[PDB]
This record gives structure tokens, C-alpha cells and sequence, in this order.
């Protein structure tokens, strides 16, 4: 099995660990607790060839882990997920990205935008708007909920058709 | 680098030598070490490396006492600030206010991660290994002793999180699928008659359908602290692994129930009816990924009672004989063709504990407990490296669960199956042998006719579902 | 290069892991992995003449109590192996010894009665009680001691060199 390092990086309370354990375990957690590091190991078929996903889960809470240059240096593709109904979460996106570039030291890094919490009916952030982001980057753009377990499988799954055309 | 505390006030502040700890040859994978590195490898500033926490909390009961341990942790949290330099010290000396230029850089880098870390170990330790602290009630309290000590604003919202899951713990998972389950198969029984159950009259899908979720479920409950010691095998096997045993016992039944079907069916006719039956199940296995299942019919059929069946098999149409030289070639050469398969399907799965349980357990004697390098001993963390890859090789298949519909009265069906009765091992194995040299009698005695049994018809609907 | 099938057969409390691996560790047991190919596969010269072993331990599977005729199978030859200080462990021979005959379906089967743990003292069973029952079935009987290595190539040669004798 060809193995695929994916990290989830993203603001904080915007759902990575909802995210993941969604995709991994098929069962949606709704009590909330920060996580500093977690590894979730997945095999799956993508484009019919099998591949092993290890999804390392990063933490959102800025200077309450610091560590953040540790998780990108390991990463092959990364996840930027932001909360649909939290402007704040998506205005980060960009920082983040600003920080992977310098870990990975190059500008065409495998990347994935997601926008998170889609059921929830306010919506502070649009999606024609993510999009325009999600354009300049020239990285795609999936739109996601935990809850209702909608485009979860097609993110993570976008994510490695990203690494895959990267590599060749 | 950086400046590290005295090794005389903290002990992992010691450096890295040949006499400590081994690296195998971007994150370092260690081959060895005192413990005292083991817990420093295990909360590293520099790297993150999720899989330590996970390989080392698994299997350190060999060589670390639970209660051993979290008094390192405790020594690993509590970390001193380095000795000020001279500079520092003249405005301290003074009174005048220190700019720390070193110390604002240490407890950035050192404090700040190895603070952060041992709550993530204390965290994953009280959240998935909890029956430490069930065993050792005064653990439990130490523990909580520690989580009241930590202090600042940063880390505050962690020591919610750890009280958060003890309480939740010491007094004890709804599943979303995408696609709704198929609707449940029915045969010549009818829905809630749970008399008249029996091979044949239920849908060949809807048995293989609800034991895939009868052993998945069984599959999804064996936790690693069952199998890590090799303690499955000891004299407190169903002490400590009730969940495991409770796996293997449902696999011998239904493979002695296969069997007992197959050679109880006196008339020919009617018996090479079942033993297609059998291999239209195997067929549904082998499309639920159910690789347990598929060695539990591939067991029955290679049986001694029932291999030598020889005209009961010669009668089974060519297609449902080539399933079965198919079924059966995963076994061969130490399940390589099989092994090959499981690393090559998306999956739910129910993978087979044959192999899992006789490489944790030879990988276990095989390698010597420690390392002695330059004449002191050094824990062999590869030994417990290469187990906790396989207790971590089950669990990546123990995630993801089924998108079928539970019948609660045929999972009932096949939970009390008692195909011994009241008969002990040898007498069941024998009994079955002797039934299967009366069906067929050896050479050259003549195969007598026998009577038919079942009342039903006996066409099988086939593995084809109704949609 | 012929390659012998040679399967170990005993209870749980034997110590038949140990044998096979005291076989195949004959240099070092620094390292030890039991997955790949050459943990179970052993090129050896017996009599002048080389040949392989690949040999079937299934230590751990003692609760598979059906799948015992399934691995019994696939061998041609068998060690019958019992632990000297569990005397259970020596009336429980005769039905592997039988088993081992209702699944090959021939009276005479390549098998090597063998004596585990001989070095350790409380010796329950003697060596002149194994040696009539090794007559008794007409099969060869070994001693071997799985922790100073001290008969196991003796136990492995002999019961090629019994499957060697029913080839011809
Ligand atoms: N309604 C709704 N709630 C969601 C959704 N995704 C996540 N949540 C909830 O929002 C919170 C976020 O939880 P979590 O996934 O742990 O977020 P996080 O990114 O891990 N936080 P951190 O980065 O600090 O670890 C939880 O209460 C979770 O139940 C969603 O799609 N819909
Ligand atoms: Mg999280």
C-alpha cells in the first residue's frame, strides 16, 4: 500500500477532529475537546488503486500549541478546514497557508480547502466567496458537515487526488 | 542549541548516548533506551510522532508498573527553568528586570511542547487504556492529584478535557452511513418465525449478511489489552480476554455447524443441496470482505469429516467448485494470496485473528526482552515496536462498520448455536467422522441411498440480490 | 531443491513456538520478525543433500479448535510435540497422533514424536515411557530443549529423513 501522510491543519473549534473522526470511524462527536495531536490510520480505495491515509490531526488554538511548524515539516497534503458559520476561522486560511509554504519551502504544496458545519443554518461565510479564495490558490474547494457525514468522504478523498497529481 | 536544565535537578535532561538509547537506522526510530528516555522520547519537544504515544501506552506494562510511570510523568511535566547566566544574574542580582533572552526562548521551546505533551500522553492514557486506573484504584487518585496541579491560563481548557473523560469513564457512538442498508432477503421462512430457521431455509445472503455483523461486532470489541501480553494464551485467558475468546469460540461453532450440516444430510441429493448452500455463502463472504467468514467455510469444507466426501462434491456444479479452489487458495503458503487481499480492499472488514494472534505471539518469544549494549541494559522497544504494529494493524479495521440492517431474530439465531449439544471436543469430532464413513463408506464398500429429510424445495435463491 | 512441508503439532503449554524458532534462529536473536518469508523458510543440507524446509507453526491458534484438519493438511511430515513437565501434555499425543492419520488418510504418516523443555527438572514424564510409546507407533522420538537449542536440528532432520523413507 502506498501510503499518504495527510495533515488537517485549521483555526481552532472549526471541526478537524469532527472532521476526521467522521471520515475514520463513521460516528459524529459533539462534545468538544482540544486536541493537541491525534493519529488516525485509514486504508481506502481511491481511483482504484488502494492507498493507507494517515490523518494527523493538528490543534486550531493559536499560542496555545505552539508546535504547529512540527506537524507541516511530516505532512505530504494538507486540509485547511474553516468553520462556514465562523467568519473569523476563514480570514486564518490564509495564514495557514502562508505557514505551510515556509515549512514546505515551496509554492505548489497538495491542499485542500474545506468549509465546515454546513448544516448549521447561519451562515456568516459564502460560498461563492470561498470559492474566490479557493480559486487564487488554484486548490479545490469541498464543502462539508460532520454531522450529516455530506462531502467528508469526498474531501479527504480530493486530498489525495492532489498528492497523487503533485508527485507525478 | 539550547541551554537544558542540569541533569542533576532533572533526570531527561541527560544527553543522548550509545549507553541510553539506540535509534534504528524524518522522525528517529528508536531501537532501545532506559526508560527514563523512553518517556523523554515519548514527550519530545523537537518532532511529534502521534504513533509513540500510542505504541508505547500500548505495551509498557512489560517493562514499566502503570504506577512507575506516571510518577515519571509527573518528573517530566515539572520542568525547571535553567540557571540563569551572568548577565541575567546582575540584573537579577540588582533587581533589575531581566530581559531572558534565553529563558523567553526555553520556555518556548522546551517548557511549552514537553508541558503540552505529557498531557497528551495523560489524556490518550485515561481516554483509550483506562483499565489501568479501574485495576488500581490509587492510581486513578494520582492522577487526579496531577491534573489539579496543573496551573495557568494556557493548559486550563486541557485539565477540563482530562476530568471531562475520567467522569464520563469511571461510570460507564451513533453511526452515520451514506448509503441507507439494503432491506433484508427472506427465503422459505418467514419473518419472525424463529422455529423454522434453520441452512436452508433462510436467504443464503441474509445468513451471510447477519453473521458478517454477528462476527464484525464480535471483531470490534477485542481491545489490544487482550493480546499485547500474549496473555491469551496463559492460565487467565478468560480473565483477561474475554472479548477474543469470545471471537474464537463463535468461529469454531459455525465452522463445526458447517460441518454438522453438511454430514448429518444423509441422502445425496439432498446433501450436495446443502454443501452449494455452504458455497453460496462463502460467495456473499467474499463480497462483505468478510475474510473470517470465508476461513470458516473454507474450514468446514477442508475438515476430515467432510474432505473426504467425495461424491457429495463431484455433483457440485463446476462454478460453485471453482469459488471454492478460489475461497480456499487464500490459505495457502501461510495465507499469502490472503494477506494480499486485505491490504487491497476498501474497508469494512472482519479480518481473521489467525494470523494476528500467532504473530503477536511469536514475535513476543522471538526477541529478547532487553538489549544489552556496552554493558547495560536497554529495553527492546523494537520487540514492542513490531507487536503494537499489529495490535495496530486491528484496529485500522475495527473503525469503519457495516451499512447492513440487523435482524434481531436471526442474530439470535446464530448467537445460541450449539452444534456440539451437550458432547465434549472429541467425542462432537468423532461423532461427526464416523457419520461421515456412514454416509460415504470407504472403498469399496457400496454408498447406500438414503431418505430425504427436508420437506422444503431445495433451489437456492442465489447470491443474486432481489432489488 | 526439494521443499519438505513440515508442520509442528502440539497443545498450548508445550513450547512449540520456541522450537520452530530456535530452528530458525541458529546465529543470533538479536531480531526476530515473524512476517516475512524467511522466519518460517530454511535452506538446509541434511545427509549430504540440500534441500528447504517451510515449516507450518501455528502457535497461539490453539483455540481454532477447527481449524486444526485445515493446517494439518497442508504438511507432509508432523511433529508430535509435548512438554516433559506436563504430564496432560503426553496422553495428549495419541489423538494428535490420530488426527494427523484421519486427515493424511494413510496408517503411516512422516512424524517424529519430539520431548520439549527436556533441560528443565521436575522431568513428569521419563524418557523410557516416551521411547515405548515412540515404539509403540514406530515413529522416531527426540528430545529437545527450546532454550539451549539442544536437539532441535536433530528433531527437524530426522523427520525429513522419516519423509524422505514413506516417499519411497
Ligand atoms: N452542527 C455541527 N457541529 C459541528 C460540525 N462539525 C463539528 N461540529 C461541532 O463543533 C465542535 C468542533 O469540534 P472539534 O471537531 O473537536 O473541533 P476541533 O477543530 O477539533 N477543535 P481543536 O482544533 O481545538 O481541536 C464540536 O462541538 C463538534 O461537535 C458540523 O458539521 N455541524
Ligand atoms: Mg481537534
Amino acid at each position: 500500500m502506498t501510503e499518504y501522510k495527510l495533515v488537517v491543519v485549521g483555526a481552532g473549534d472549526v471541526g478537524k477532529s469532527a472532521l476526521t473522526i467522521q471520515l475514520i470511524q463513521n460516528h459524529f462527536v459533539d462534545e468538544y475537546d482540544p486536541t493537541i495531536e491525534d493519529s488516525y490510520r485509514k486504508q481506502v480505495v481511491i481511483d482504484g488503486e488502494t492507498c493507507l491515509l494517515d490523518i494527523l490531526d493538528t490543534a486550531g488554538q493559536e499560542e496555545y500549541s505552539a508546535m504547529r511548524d512540527q506537524y507541516m515539516r511530516t505532512g505530504e497534503g494538507f486540509l485547511c478546514v474553516f468553520a462556514i458559520n465562523n467568519t473569523k476561522s476563514f480570514e486564518d486560511i490564509h495564514h495557514y497557508r502562508e505557514q505551510i509554504k515556509r515549512v514546505k519551502d515551496s509554492e505548489d504544496v497538495p491542499m485542500v480547502l474545506v468549509g465546515n458545519k454546513c448544516d448549521l443554518p447561519s451562515r456568516t461565510v459564502d460560498t461563492k466567496q470561498a470559492q474566490d479564495l479557493a480559486r487564487s490558490y488554484g486548490i479545490p474547494f469541498i464543502e462539508t458537515s460532520a454531522k450529516t457525514r455530506q462531502g467528508v468522504d469526498d474531501a479527504f478523498y480530493t486530498l489525495v487526488r492532489e498528492i497523487r497529481k503533485h508527485k507525478e | 542549541q539550547m541551554r537544558l536544565p542540569s541533569a542533576d535537578v532533572y533526570r531527561f535532561a541527560e544527553p543522548d548516548s550509545e549507553e541510553n538509547i539506540i535509534f534504528e537506522e524524518g522522525i528517529p526510530i528508536i531501537k532501545a533506551g532506559t526508560v527514563i528516555k523512553l518517556i523523554e522520547r515519548l514527550t519530545y519537544h523537537m518532532y511529534a510522532d502521534p504513533n509513540f504515544v500510542r505504541t508505547f501506552l500500548t505495551t509498557y506494562r512489560s517493562f514499566c508498573k502503570p504506577q512507575e510511570l506516571l510518577s515519571l510523568i509527573i518528573e517530566r511535566f515539572e520542568i525547571p527553568e535553567p540557571e540563569p547566566t551572568e548577565a541575567d544574574r546582575i540584573a537579577i542580582e540588582n533587581g533589575d528586570q531581566p530581559l531572558s533572552a534565553e529563558l523567553k526562548r526555553f520556555r518556548k521551546e522546551y517548557i511549552q511542547p514537553v508541558q503540552l505533551r505529557v498531557l497528551n500522553v495523560c489524556r490518550h492514557w485515561v481516554e483509550h487504556h483506562f483499565y489501568d486506573f479501574e485495576r488500581d484504584a490509587y492510581l486513578l487518585q494520582r492522577m487526579e492529584e496531577f491534573i489539579g496541579t496543573v496551573r495557568g491560563k494556557a493548559m486550563k481548557k486541557w485539565v477540563e478535557s482530562i476530568t471531562k473523560i475520567i467522569q464520563r469513564k469511571k461510570i460507564a457512538h451513533n453511526i452515520t452511513f451514506q448509503s441507507s442498508p439494503p432491506t433484508v432477503e427472506w427465503h422459505i421462512s418467514r419473518p419472525g418465525h424463529i422455529e423454522t430457521f434453520d441452512l436452508l431455509t433462510l436467504h443464503p445472503i441474509e445468513i451471510a449478511r447477519q453473521l458478517t455483523l454477528l462476527e464484525s461486532d464480535l471483531y470490534r470489541a477485542v481491545q489490544p489489552s487482550e493480546l499485547v501480553g500474549s496473555v491469551w494464551t496463559k492460565e487467565d485467558k478468560e480473565i483477561n480476554s474475554p472479548n477474543l475468546l469470545k471471537m474464537i469460540r463463535h468461529t469454531t461453532n459455525l465452522t463445526l455447524w458447517f460441518e454438522k450440516c453438511i454430514v448429518e444430510t444423509e441422502n445425496l441429493e439432498e446433501r450436495v443441496a446443502v454443501v452449494s448452500r455452504i458455497i453460496e455463502i462463502l460467495q456473499v463472504f467474499q463480497e462483505l470482505n468478510n475474510f473470517n467468514g470465508v476461513l470458516e467455510v473454507v474450514s468446514a469444507m477442508n475438515s476430515s469429516p467432510v474432505y473426504r466426501l467425495d461424491h457429495t462434491f463431484e455433483q457440485i456444479p463446476s462454478r460453485q467448485k471453482k469459488i471454492l479452489e478460489e475461497a480456499h487458495e487464500l490459505s495457502e503458503d501461510h495465507y499469502k494470496k490472503y494477506l494480499a487481499k486485505l491490504r487491497s480492499i476498501n474497508p469494512p472488514c472482519v479480518p481473521f485473528f489467525g494470523i494476528y494472534l500467532t504473530n503477536i505471539l511469536k514475535t513476543e518469544e522471538g526477541n529478547p526482552e532487553v538489549l544489552k549494549r556496552h554493558g547495560k541494559e536497554l529495553i527492546n522497544f523494537s520487540k514492542r515496536r513490531k507487536v503494537a504494529e499489529i495490535t495496530g494493524e486491528i484496529q485500522q479495521y475495527q473503525n469503519q462498520p457495516y451499512c447492513l440492517r440487523v435482524e434481531s431474530d436471526i442474530k439470535r439465531f446464530f448467537e445460541n448455536l450449539n452444534p456440539m449439544g451437550n458432547s465434549m471436543e472429541k467425542e462432537f469430532t468423532d461423532y461427526l467422522f464416523n457419520k461421515s464413513l456412514e454416509i460415504e463408506p470407504r472403498n469399496p464398500k457400496p454408498l447406500p441411498r438414503f431418505p430425504k429429510k427436508y420437506s422444503y424445495p431445495l433451489k437456492s435463491p442465489g447470491v443474486r440480490p432481489s432489488n
